[PDB]
């Protein structure tokens, strides 16, 4: 998620 | 001023890379991704070590023991998992998230884990038996960090409801209350926490004091949970990736910018600073998929  | 060059680029990941971090030895380099991978790279020649696979879905951080033989990895699968790096194999699957688990520390005794996640909590584990003591209602939005402080009785959490908290490890209590705020850690002396906010602007504060005591601007920071860090082992900076692509370097004292690192070819989401040596390891998102190594003499 934390590249999203 | 620091006068980085970039040294290494390490390829390999397939998608977006997420967090990287030097191992408390300074020996290696682990690397987590939405590749569901965890990679491990010599700290300083960069070398390709091997690659860790369990996850069922992507990674969005990943942590070192104190030890250096231990990493934790968080994953949009909703799981924790603890891992022997010597052998790469899974010792223990952290279940209880019921949502993507995006931040994740060890302790510095190395005997907890604290997670942040979607679901808004904020949950306390034990590494021998991969089970949870303490789950917190810390947020009303999702968990964008969560750190140790320097003897392990303080947890602090950030999230997009705007808020940080420090938490009383022990007990799980909320000892303190502090636009979304995407990062928070704790500084190396123990005194200071460093927040970033989704407004362009990271700042320093006196925990104790509960004031703010120093801005840092200059960057583009608007999306993405980037991480940032203090920088100690030469002069004393702060340092944050950038949706602008580049890597910020900042006096810690007078704020101003004294270096910003060009190459990546996207968001740079993660940087880490070695624990002795003036070296800087960074990571983009998903036009890049690399991470970058930097060193300086100060």
């Amino acid at each position: 998620a934390r590249t999203k | 001023k620091p006068n980085y060059a970039l040294k290494f680029t390490l390829a390999g990941h397939t998608k977006a890379v997420s967090s990287v971090k030097f191992s408390p030895n300074g020996e290696w380099l682990a690397s987590s991704s939405a590749d569901k991978l965890i990679k491990i790279w010599g700290a300083y020649d960069g070398k390709f070590e091997k690659t860790i696979s369990g996850h069922k879905l992507g990674i969005s951080d990943v942590a070192w023991s104190s030890d250096s033989n231990l990493l934790v990895s968080a994953s949009d699968d909703k799981t924790l998992k603890i891992w022997d790096v010597s052998s790469g194999k899974c010792l223990k699957t952290l279940k209880g998230h019921s949502n993507y688990v995006f931040c994740c520390n060890f302790n510095p005794q190395s005997n907890l884990i604290v997670s942040g996640s979607f679901d808004e909590s904020v949950r306390i584990w034990d590494v021998k038996t991969g089970k949870c003591l303490k789950t917190l209602p810390a947020h009303s939005d999702p968990v964008s960090a969560v750190h140790f402080n320097r003897d392990g009785s303080l947890i602090v959490s950030s999230s997009y409801d705007g808020l940080c908290r420090i938490w009383d490890t022990a007990s799980g209590q909320c000892l303190k209350t502090l636009p979304p705020v995407s990062f928070v850690k704790f500084s190396p002396n123990g005194k200071y926490i460093l927040a970033a906010t989704l407004d362009n602007t990271l700042k320093l504060w006196d925990y104790s004091k509960g004031k703010c005591l120093k801005t840092y601007t200059g960057h583009k920071n608007e999306k993405y949970c980037i991480f940032a860090n203090f920088s100690v082992t030469g002069g004393k900076w702060i340092v944050s990736g950038s949706e602008d692509n580049l890597v910020y370097i900042w006096n810690l004292q007078t704020k101003e910018i004294v270096q910003k690192l060009q190459g990546h070819t996207d968001v740079v989401i993660s940087t880490a600073c070695h624990p002795t040596e003036n070296i800087i390891a960074s990571a983009a998102l998903e036009n890049d998929k690399t991470i970058k190594l930097w060193k300086s003499d100060c």
